[PDB]
């Protein structure tokens, strides 16, 4: 071969604005050469916690149609993003399958997504009728009935708004400051593989 | 669906939105107390009036759930706090009258002024001055005059206000399913959940004197020794048969006897252990003091202190026009934010206060995982006891020598040990009868056993009997002596201070027992002991989620409140006092008085 073709990880990691967890952003990646070495050696990333694939052998494997899902969550909830985990956002906002083969990266963003008056532009789902299937996205905004009476879309007794905002502040302690999370999913279907790392000469 | 599910959903909705508003109110209060400007006053007012104006609706909504069907205990316990009427049981007129009464009582107490007879234009206040006069002076006549002036130019107008206050608050309590206001105060010490750990409101009454009767001989011997020393003091005033007067104790009310230490030092020649000069000689700043205080807790085993505490907290010396009231406080602003506030100086008392406040911060940090409504101590007495344990354990000569303050080749002996024990006793054990008598009087007057006419006289003979304090000058019915107190004019419960000492000494004795220490209890130290730290943490992490009877089961092996550790701590002092005053007799006679 000769000089390679880069893959655009800049527009997914260094984006100015992310999206709330209840509407987590999804991106598809195909026909590119991905270099995970620069991601592994980076010191900024706090959590690099990926199970089914050994971290040192990403460049050797060759996949097709990689996926990247990005969002912003609280510090204490980063442990909820794992196979076979339960909580509030794990079962109501973003659920991972139990046979996951991916890789989750999480890092601190206190100086980007915080404001002295408070950043109230991040919302998450709190009430659902039932749990969520893996890799399912729900954006329905309808009043929630916790009793045995119709609500008619007005916040009465036992009728709650399903989505609730975040209260990020610059002086909050660790565990409440916003964290940015991105998960990579490696699927391998029957079509020829295209996405895998450089072949050194 | 079941009611419990609706209650759970309501609580989940409530707590998350309450957290942010509470945090905003706390931040406004911090900004005001750290930077006293006019703007901050109204900012705090307008950022905190909303918190109650939000809590009111949440309290209102938490009544359609019939709290006799909920199970799971924790949900019911959490909902119990929300289902509180407060003061809404009464109409607007009575409520506003009560609020105005509280405000005018506080204003009258906080603006006291008494002028000496010869100059009716230059008065003195309860701020240093009159307090300084009755604290560190020598004349009998001026002390008596100051006592009478303070009790006749402050508490004389408080009598009608308190008389109306008693009946108004009693009516409110009766409206709130409590026949007395004493029950309303005692409701904190009540649990009606798990079997075998239950506790009723009326049981505390029977418990208080049951645990008080065992310490009577120690108080009697201390009273006899202090009276003998005061007889070596001011002549032709004390009687070797009766009990000592009121204004010679060394304070406005006699709550503490610390100011009396100078007159009644056992040896005198032996100097107390003070390392202020040594601390200065090594160039010790506030940062060093707080780092040593943190290292103590780290060595014990408690969690390491978080970043931002070293940045946001105002540790020392505001200095310039940036004024700030700096009563030493520990702030838990919520959302994982903890701070301290103090005007640190280079002195031993600052070291002890730093240890105390750091222990407060540690306890606040321990139970952060509990829900919003359960982030407190098991009862009102645990918090200060936990804070004071570290202060007690950080003043030992061994610990001071280990941090390189005292000389390495220092040796302690009988005299200095007895001196320190007496100094600590004069502050710790000399206040229990006063608190017991005051709380008993308040409960009795709330219940209504003593009528309107039998208010002051009954107060005075119960003070003469329980405490041993006589009349300098009589008061018939026109005064209200107990009303001239901070915790009585501001509507504060007073039985906390009685339980705090017993809890702290039980905790210290248990830790020393499970710390492998040999010798007298007063020289015990819990540094470099991970098992003691683990045992303490296993109870601190509980929060309010469990009854305090269960809380007093992981530190000690008995749920009841016993008083043996106190009698164990002051054992050398007691055995010295037994052979010290072998001629004078213990006890007092209630008939003799200074004026009759
Ligand atoms: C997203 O943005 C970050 C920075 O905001 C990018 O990381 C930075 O990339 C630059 C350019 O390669 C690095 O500078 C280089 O550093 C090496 C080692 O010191 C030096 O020899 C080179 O001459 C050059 O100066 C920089 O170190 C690196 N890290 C930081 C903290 O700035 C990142 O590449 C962007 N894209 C992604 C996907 O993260
Ligand atoms: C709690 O345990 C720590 C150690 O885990 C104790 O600190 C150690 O104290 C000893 C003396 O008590 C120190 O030994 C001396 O060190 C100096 C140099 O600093 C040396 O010149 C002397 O000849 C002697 O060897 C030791 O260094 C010190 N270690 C540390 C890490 O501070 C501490 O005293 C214990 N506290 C108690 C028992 O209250
Ligand atoms: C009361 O209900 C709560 C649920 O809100 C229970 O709390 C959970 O209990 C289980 C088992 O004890 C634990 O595994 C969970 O970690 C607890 N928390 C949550 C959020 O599920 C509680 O145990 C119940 N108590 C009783 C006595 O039934
Ligand atoms: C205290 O408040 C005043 C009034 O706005 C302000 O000018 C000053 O900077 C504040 N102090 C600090 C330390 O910020
Ligand atoms: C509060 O007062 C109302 C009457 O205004 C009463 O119906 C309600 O039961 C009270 N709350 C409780 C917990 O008793
Ligand atoms: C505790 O925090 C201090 C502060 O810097 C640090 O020096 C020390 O190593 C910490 N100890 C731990 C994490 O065990
Ligand atoms: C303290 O008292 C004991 C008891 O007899 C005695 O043996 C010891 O010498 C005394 N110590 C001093 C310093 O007086």
């Amino acid at each position: 071969p000769n000089i390679t073709n880069l893959c655009p990880f800049g527009e997914v990691f260094n984006a100015t604005r992310f999206a709330s967890v209840y509407a987590w952003n999804r991106k598809r990646i195909s026909n590119c050469v991905a270099d995970y070495s620069v991601l592994y050696n980076s010191a900024s990333f706090s959590t690099f916690k990926c199970y089914g694939v050994s971290p040192t052998k990403l460049n050797d494997l060759c996949f097709t149609n990689v996926y990247a899902d990005s969002f912003v969550i609280r510090g204490d909830e980063v442990r909820q993003i794992a196979p076979g985990q339960t909580g509030k956002i794990a079962d109501y906002n973003y659920k991972l399958p139990d046979d996951f083969t991916g890789c989750v990266i999480a890092w601190n963003s206190n100086n980007l997504d915080s404001k002295v008056g408070g950043n109230y532009n991040y919302r998450y789902r709190l009430f659902r009728k039932s749990n969520l299937k893996p890799f399912e996205r729900d954006i329905s905004t309808e009043i929630y009935q916790a009793g045995s009476t119709p609500c008619n879309g007005v916040q009465g007794f036992n009728c709650y708004f399903p989505l609730q905002s975040y209260g990020f502040q610059p002086t909050n302690g660790v565990g409440y400051q916003p964290y940015r999370v991105v998960v990579l999913s490696f699927e391998l279907l029957h079509a020829p593989a295209t996405v895998c790392g450089p072949k050194k000469s | 669906s079941t009611i419990e599910e609706q209650a759970k959903t309501f609580l989940d909705k409530f707590n998350h939105e309450a957290e942010d508003l509470f945090y905003q109110s706390s931040l406004a209060s911090w900004n005001y107390n750290t930077n006293i400007t006019e703007e901050n006053v109204q900012n705090m007012n307008n950022a905190g009036d909303k918190w109650s104006a939000f809590l009111k609706e949440q309290s209102t909504l938490a009544q359609m759930y019939p709290l006799q069907e909920i199970q799971n205990l924790t949900v019911k316990l959490q909902l119990q706090a929300l289902q509180q009427n407060g003061s809404s049981v009464l109409s607007e007129d009575k409520s506003k009258r009560l609020n105005t009464i509280l405000n005018t009582m506080s204003t009258i107490y906080s603006t006291g002024k008494v002028c000496n007879p010869d100059n009716p234009q230059e008065c003195l206040l309860l701020e240093p001055g009159l307090n300084e006069i009755m604290a560190n002076s020598l004349d009998y006549n001026e002390r008596l005059w100051a006592w009478e002036s303070w009790r006749s130019e402050v508490g004389k107008q408080l009598r009608p206000l308190y008389e109306e206050y008693v009946v108004l608050k009693n009516e409110m309590a009766r409206a709130n399913h409590y026949e007395d206001y004493g029950d309303y105060w005692r409701g904190d010490y009540e649990v009606n959940g798990v079997d075998g750990y239950d506790y009723s409101r009326g049981q505390l009454i029977e418990d208080v004197e049951h645990t008080f009767e065992e310490i009577k001989p120690l108080y009697e011997h201390l009273h006899a020794y202090v009276r003998a020393k005061l007889m070596n003091a001011y002549p032709s005033y004390i009687s070797p048969i009766g009990c000592l007067p009121a204004h010679l104790l060394g304070d406005m009310w006699g709550r503490f006897w610390t100011n009396l230490y100078s007159l009644t030092v056992p040896f005198g020649q032996k100097p107390n252990i003070d390392v202020t000069d040594a601390m200065v000689d090594q160039a010790w700043d506030a940062q060093r003091i707080f780092k040593e205080a943190e290292k103590f807790f780290v060595s014990v085993g408690l969690p390491n202190m978080t970043q931002g505490f070293w940045e946001n907290s105002m540790l020392t010396d505001p200095g310039n026009v940036q004024k700030a009231v700096c009563h030493p406080t520990a702030w838990d602003l919520g959302k994982g934010d903890f701070r301290i506030l103090m005007c640190t100086k280079v002195t031993m008392d600052d070291f002890l206060t730093a240890h105390h406040e750091m222990g407060h911060i540690q306890y606040d940090m321990a139970y952060a995982a509990q829900p919003f409504l359960l982030r407190n101590g098991a009862n009102e007495g645990f918090h200060e006891a936990v804070g004071e344990i570290m202060s007690l354990s950080a003043a030992t000569p061994k610990h001071l020598k280990s941090i390189g303050l005292l000389s390495p080749d220092f040796q302690e002996d009988n005299e200095t040990e007895i001196n320190f024990l007496l100094k600590q006793a004069l502050t710790i054990v000399g206040t229990l009868p006063f608190t017991y008598m005051l709380e008993k009087w308040r409960w009795m007057v709330f219940k209504g056993e003593i009528p309107k006419d039998q208010w002051m006289k009954k107060w005075w003979e119960m003070k003469r009997e329980i405490v041993g304090v006589v009349e300098p000058v009589p008061h018939d019915e026109t005064y209200c002596d107990p009303a001239s107190l901070f915790h009585v004019s501001n509507d504060y419960s007073f039985i906390r201070y009685y339980t705090r000492t017993l809890y702290q000494f039980q905790f210290q004795e248990a830790l020393c027992q499970a710390a492998k220490h040999e010798g007298p209890l007063h020289k015990c130290d819990i540094s470099n002991s991970t098992e003691a730290g683990q045992k303490l943490f296993n109870m601190l992490r509980l929060g309010k989620s469990e009854p305090w009877t269960l809380a007093l089961e992981n530190v000690v092996g008995a749920k009841n409140m016993n008083v043996r550790p106190l009698l164990n701590y002051f054992e050398p002092l007691f055995t010295w006092l037994k052979d010290q005053n072998k001629n004078s007799f213990v006890g007092w006679s209630t008939d003799w008085s200074p004026y009759a």
